[PDB]
């Protein structure tokens, strides 16, 4: 209730999936006291970098929906193009590195 | 009086306790970016070894 | 003005602080990179290597 | 009394609905207009109950 409208509006214009809501209460207060999921039911805080990028990118991108001001929207598209050189090129990376180090375990097999 | 003293002392003392959960919760994060950095750095210079 | 004061005081410090976190997560992904790099030339070289011999 | 805006600062601060010719915030949030229009028509929905 005392959530600015900033987030408030972020959460009411979200789904209710409960993997961006509990980001977007992290994002508020840093981290996220999210209810285990396992048998032993206990509460544990989890912290915004723990989210997967992606989703951060997604919020920071309907942010800037609705605040498209122009200083905005330059900043998203430098840090969306910083995303999809740095971060996609590392995610080539893994993917290939991940189909060559079977590569080597299939040498390593092999010799 | 005394139990809106009680509520007093008792909210500075919620406060207290959240200000040491808020250096506990700074403190987590910086042992994440630490633990981040310095196994990244460790990994660096093993594989440079290697 | 009331829009712009939270552009400025609720929407301004919420974006530095995105910024900062996100430049750190930025630094926290040239890492991921240059470590995926250096595990790239370990694999790399001992393909190449066993291949060899 | 009356001043005119920067366009600028008004498309990116409201949007604006050409079809009815209304604005809002772009976020959402509730001002003085939302209060006043929402007001009126329910003052002229329950006048027409």
């Amino acid at each position: 209730n005392s959530s600015s409208g900033t987030f408030k509006a972020l959460s009411a214009v979200f789904k209710d999936d409960p993997q961006i809501q509990r980001l977007l209460y992290a994002l508020e207060n840093g981290s996220v006291l999210m209810e285990e999921e396992s048998n032993n039911q206990r509460r544990k805080t989890i912290f915004v970098e723990d989210f997967p990028t992606d989703l951060i990118l997604k919020v920071m991108a309907e942010v800037t929906d609705l605040w498209p001001l122009t200083e905005f929207k330059q900043d998203y598209d430098q840090l969306y193009h910083n995303y999809e050189q740095l971060s996609s090129k590392l995610r080539f990376i893994k993917k290939e590195v991940l189909l060559q180090d079977d590569r080597l375990k299939t040498m390593s097999q092999y010799h | 009086i005394t139990l809106e003293k009680d509520i007093k002392n008792l909210k500075h003392d919620i406060n207290e306790k959240t200000q040491i959960n808020e250096k506990l919760e700074l403190e987590l994060s910086e042992a994440n970016s630490k633990f981040e950095l310095s196994k990244q750095e460790n990994e660096r210079l093993l594989v440079a070894q290697r | 003005e009331r829009s712009k004061l939270d552009l400025i005081e609720e929407v301004e410090p919420l974006v530095r602080t995105l910024g900062d976190k996100l430049r750190k997560s930025m630094g926290r992904m040239q890492r991921e990179l240059d470590t995926l790099q250096q595990t790239y030339e370990l694999n790399d070289l001992r393909l190449k290597k066993n291949i060899s011999m | 009394l009356i001043k005119d805006c920067n366009h600028d600062e008004a498309y990116l601060l409201f949007k604006v609905n050409p079809e009815k010719q209304s604005v809002s915030r772009r976020d959402g949030k509730e001002g003085v207009f939302d209060y006043v229009i929402k007001r009126d028509t329910d003052m002229k929905r329950n006048r027409r109950l």
